[PDB]
RNA sequence: UUGUUAGGACCUAAACUCAAUAACGAAAGUAAUUCUAGUCAUUUAUAAUACACGACAGCUAAGACCCAAACUGGGAUUAGAUACCCCACUAUGCUUAGCCAUAAACCUAAAUAAUUAAAUUUAACAAAACUAUUUGCCAGAGAACUACUAGCCAUAGCUUAAAACUCAAAGGAC
């Protein structure tokens, strides 16, 4: 589902085509700039423990949320129990990984 | 019967280790598979069951040389933790 | 449209296949000194594939070529003929630990 | 057809030697055929010990003889050869060099999973 | 199928174990005097 | 029997047209070069060669019904000699008459 | 233009092959040189005829 | 997906098969970086414009202009 | 695993009877 | 300027020399291990039998007649008797794969004889008779 | 504005060709006790070990040379639908770079 | 009797390593060496009441016979051994002519040409799924690889193949 994206094969590595980024970055930033201004919650969820501490870091600059760590089960299909009966749950997640 | 004698499976004693030439003479004679051949030729194995036999050792050298070149490619990864805290 | 867009063609930095050290040689059931390079000092016995290292091909011409120089009375059976023992190591065996 | 004799004689002093090639050679033609080269390979010892006509023999001499016969003389030429006091073991072959080494680019990677495929069913 | 056939995750007795016994220490003293098992 | 049998003077077919050009061939070469020094596959050629001529209108294409079952007529006169002394040969009593009911089968759809 | 060269060829080497009248000059010209089939290949893949 | 193969590696591949690498070393965090191998490629299309129709001529040539800026080239066959 | 069992005991009970 | 496990070829001159014999005279030690009875006989380079034992002949009956132990004292038996006839060295061409196979070249070493080489003569049949049948046990 | 098609084509990494036997400068990033992790300009970081003479040398921020071998290691295995990547690439230290 | 024999004879039988190979053949089957003969074009699928083949065991006749081995005898074992284990030995395995036509004769996959997407685990497990074409075959289980019938060198044989009657299941994969 991803050679839709891919510009080509040079020399066994994929390349990405940077045309379609452009495109698709550009609604992703607008789509997540709408919900900011509406005061949406926003959770930055990666697992890749090299950019773990990084990813903490901006999402306190932001004013928003990250979870880097190990996810457990029900988590967002069973928050009230994990978290309290009124838990706002997030309004968007954007997977750096 | 019509070859020479003592130049086929003859090793030579070194400094009188008698011991040492024999237990070569036995890692030449189980490398060269005699070893094996005269134990199993004791009995008859019949044509079906050594066919089975040979199909199965096949089978079993190629998935235990995959396996142990899936343990030797993540052999490099098993490091110190660089994230440690992360 | 784009003069820098890639162009069709057969990979240049394509790397030639490996060949087998009797890859392209004559194997002659005359040539005992080739023939005994591929069979035991002490047994006389022909090794695989997995120990001469060669292709099908090439290993089916010394088999053929050592059993038909065996048999018309060119090539000992038994063991190797001590004449042949001073030449190269092709084989990966090691009979010395 | 082009086929090359594998020649193994008694050993002998080069006299006889040469007596046993002139009625050998000789055979070939009196069967029909047409005798392109004569090789000598020299006399050596036996990679065993070959009994012929009631006599162990432990050294021979190596030759060659490449010709041309019909398919019919390679029979004939042998049966002859067989019953010759001086001949250790003769062999006739196909000449090796009617045969032409052929041509091989390398070997191409086979996935091993053709290969279970092939030694599965097997 | 080979990782499938290879993973493989899923007074009579007594006179019977006196022959079975003798053969297997008889036969187990043999592979053990060869590098066949290993070296 | 039948009424052609190539002599053991004639040439192969690789060179039946190319020793007449050659102004002097020894005897010796010419000797090597006909069907007295060939296998009997060279000799089944020139007789499927002959045939073609005295029964195709273009001996040129052998893709044609009747060429094809020229050819299997060869064949079938050889399988008939083999099997003349390999009494019990099983395989080529198979292919003598796997191909008499080949050609029947393109005989009938010359008809 | 091949046959025709095979063809010559083939003449060219006539020439020298055995008949009853060169027999046994060609028989003694044969027991003085002998010759070797004999070499041995390198894990290069040399040949290293001794 | 289509191979990503330029014009110019019809040339990297030769100036690799008979050089190898230049001895200088590639720095891939210099995003204007001139490598001995791309100025090979560089003089090598400058002959060609001129109108040079022989791949061999175009090969020993460039060899030669290389030579005079001072470059090392090393025609290692090992 | 009973049918060639029963096809076996059935052909036993014939080559038996047939025999008698 | 290294030992070579290979012995010497016959027919060839070499430095090689036991108590002023060649590796040709040197006498051999024919060794049968079976897997009940181990048997031993050395014999001359001009084959004459010099001296011969044997788990049975030393007195082992039936299973002990097939220990390592006892073809141990089958070696040692057939030194003392070789050591009279005058041997000091001796070639072991070891015939059989049984139990007292390394056993009766140990005793030879025991009983004061000098092993200089190891054969192997097990017989390997290449395709010959069909052996019996497997037992079922 | 220049293209994509334009920034490939002339990118050093498109200039490399294959990364088999090239050598490339890197930069040390982050070390643990005595394996170095280098950036050499492409997707993955190698790996290396410091080497026994001037082990001290190589600190972080330090420029050092490099043979590639591959740019990503990965294999496939019996049964398996996708390569097995270990998210890291294979080069051989060489040592450190000349400042000059 | 045994061991050794670089002593002699025999040419019975079977073809180590190669073979970690996957070739050939319609299938059965086929791998010691050499030589001779030899596989080949029908567009493709689709055939019996015809033709030709068909492991092993078995039958007939004349030979062969190293080794193996139904049966048989001997020894042990056990409450019994009619078996398993040990020894001897025969039919038989081999050759030359026929005959018999049977296998879990199985890749438990009819052949052939497609396609890989039709938002197809379309049960599950095997071996990813599926369309089209032609033929063969199947229609609950047991009774039944049976009875009768016809054909066959087959005579305790093979192929063809029911009903009465009984049950509410039988069966398959997890
Ligand atoms: S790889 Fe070419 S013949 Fe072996
Ligand atoms: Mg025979
Ligand atoms: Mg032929
Ligand atoms: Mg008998
Ligand atoms: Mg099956
Ligand atoms: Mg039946
Ligand atoms: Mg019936
Ligand atoms: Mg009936
Ligand atoms: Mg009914």
């Amino acid at each position: 589902f991803m050679e839709p994206y891919i510009f080509g094969n040079r020399l066994g590595q994929d390349i990405i085509d940077l045309d379609q980024t452009a495109l698709n970055l550009q609604l992703a930033l607008n789509f997540t700039a709408h919900v900011a201004y509406r005061k949406g919650i926003i959770l930055f969820v990666s697992r890749n423990r090299q950019f773990s501490h990084l990813i903490e870091t901006t999402a306190q600059a932001c004013g928003e949320y990250a979870h880097t760590r190990y996810f457990k089960g029900g988590l967002l299909t069973n928050a009230q129990l994990l978290f309290g009966p009124s838990v706002r749950l997030p309004d968007l997640i954007i997977f750096l990984h | 019967a019509k070859h020479l004698k003592f130049i086929a499976r003859t090793v030579m004693v070194q400094e009188g280790n008698v011991e040492g030439a024999y237990r070569t003479l036995n890692r030449i004679l189980t490398t060269d598979g005699l070893t094996e051949v005269i134990s199993r030729r004791r009995y008859y194995e019949k044509p079906c069951r050594r066919r089975q036999r040979e199909s199965y050792e096949t089978c079993r050298r190629i998935y235990n040389m995959e396996m142990a070149r899936k343990i030797n490619f993540l052999m490099r990864k098993n490091r110190a933790d660089p994230w440690l805290g992360c | 449209s784009n003069e820098d867009l890639p162009v069709p063609m057969e990979n240049p930095y394509k790397e030639p296949l490996k060949k087998c050290v009797l890859c392209e040689k004559r194997v002659d059931y005359k040539n005992v000194q080739l023939l005994s390079q591929f069979i035991s000092p002490f047994t006389g016995c022909i090794y695989g594939r997995h120990i001469t290292g060669l292709c099908g091909k090439k290993q089916r011409e010394i088999t053929k070529a050592i059993k038909r120089a065996q048999k018309m009375g060119f090539m000992p059976v038994t063991y190797k003929d001590p004449a042949y023992l001073k030449d190269p190591r092709v084989c990966n065996i090691r009979y010395r630990e | 057809p082009r086929y090359e004799l594998a020649l193994i004689l008694k050993a002998m002093r080069r006299p006889e030697t040469a007596a046993a090639l002139k009625r050998t050679i000789e055979s070939l033609m009196d069967r029909g055929a047409i005798v392109r080269n004569l090789e000598s390979l020299g006399e050596r010892a036996l990679p065993y010990r070959i009994s012929s006509h009631s006599q162990q023999h432990s050294r021979g001499g190596y030759f060659l003889v490449d010709f041309y016969a019909p398919t019919s003389a390679v029979e004939n030429i042998l049966e002859h050869l067989a019953r010759d006091i001086d001949v250790v073991r003769p062999n006739i072959v196909k000449h090796p060099l009617t045969q032409e080494v052929k041509e091989c680019d390398g070997i191409v990677p086979v996935p091993l999973e053709e290969k279970l495929y092939s030694t599965k069913r097997r | 199928n080979l990782l499938k056939k290879f993973a493989s995750k899923t007074k009579e007795d007594s006179i019977r174990l006196r022959v079975l016994n003798g053969l297997l220490y008889k036969s187990l003293t043999e592979l053990l005097c060869t590098p066949q098992v290993s070296q | 029997k039948q009424d052609d049998e190539p002599p053991s003077s004639a040439f192969i077919k690789e060179y039946k047209d190319i020793i007449p050009n050659i102004e002097k061939v020894d005897d010796v070469v010419k000797r090597i070069l006909s069907l007295e020094m060939a296998s009997r596959k060279e000799k089944l050629k020139i007789k499927q060669e002959q045939l073609m001529n005295k029964i195709v209108e273009n001996p040129e294409d052998s893709r044609t019904l009747e060429a094809q079952i020229i050819a299997l007529t060869v064949r079938i006169r050889n399988y008939e000699e083999h099997m003349q002394k390999h009494r019990k040969d099983k395989a080529h009593k198979r292919h003598l008459l796997m191909s008499i009911d080949r050609r029947k089968k393109l005989l009938k759809i010359l008809r | 233009q091949l046959k025709e060269q095979e063809v010559l060829k083939l003449q060219e080497e006539a020439k020298n092959f055995i008949t009853r009248e060169n027999l046994e000059a060609r028989i003694e010209e044969a027991l003085d040189s002998p010759k070797s089939y004999n070499w041995a290949v390198t894990k290069e893949g040399q040949v290293v005829r001794n | 997906i289509q191979d990503i193969f330029y014009q110019e590696d019809q040339i990297r591949a030769k100036f690799f098969a008979t050089y190898g690498s230049g001895q200088k070393a590639f720095d891939l965090f210099n995003p204007n970086f001139k490598s001995t191998c791309q100025r090979f490629v560089e003089k090598y299309t400058e002959l060609q414009n001129l109108g040079e129709t022989d791949e061999e001529k175009l090969f020993v040539e460039t060899g030669k202009a290389l030579l005079a800026e001072g470059i090392i080239l090393r025609r290692v066959r090992e | 695993v009973l049918k060639i069992r029963r096809r076996k005991m059935n052909h036993h009970k014939y080559r038996k009877l047939v025999k008698r | 300027s290294r030992f070579s496990l290979y012995p010497p070829v016959p027919g060839q001159e070499s430095s090689l020399q036991w108590a002023g014999m060649k590796f040709e005279d040197v006498p051999i030690a024919h060794i049968k291990a079976t897997y009940n009875n181990t048997q031993i006989q050395v014999v001359s380079a001009t084959n004459a039998s010099l001296a011969r034992a044997s788990c049975g002949t030393e007195g082992f009956r039936n299973a002990k007649k097939g220990t390592g132990i006892a073809a141990q004292t089958a070696g040692i038996a057939a030194a003392a008797k070789a050591t009279g006839k005058g041997v000091t060295h001796i070639r072991v061409v070891v015939k059989g794969m049984g139990p007292g196979r390394w056993s009766a070249i140990k005793g030879l070493t025991m009983g004061g004889l000098e092993v200089i080489s190891i054969t192997d003569n097990t017989p390997v049949p290449h395709x010959g008779c069909r052996p019996r049948k497997a037992r079922r046990l | 504005v220049e293209s994509f098609a334009s920034m490939l084509r002339h990118s050093p990494l498109t200039q490399l060709g294959p990364a088999k036997d090239k050598l490339v400068i890197g930069r040390i990033f982050h070390i643990v006790e005595d394996d170095l992790y280098i950036d050499f300009g492409g997707k993955f970081h190698c790996v290396c070990k410091r080497p026994d003479v001037d082990g001290e040398k190589y600190q972080r921020g330090t420029r050092v040379r490099l043979r590639l071998l591959d740019l990503e290691l990965t294999s496939r295995f019996l049964g398996g639908t996708t390569d097995t990547t270990i998210l890291e690439a294979d080069a051989v230290l060489l040592g450190l770079q000349e400042i000059r």
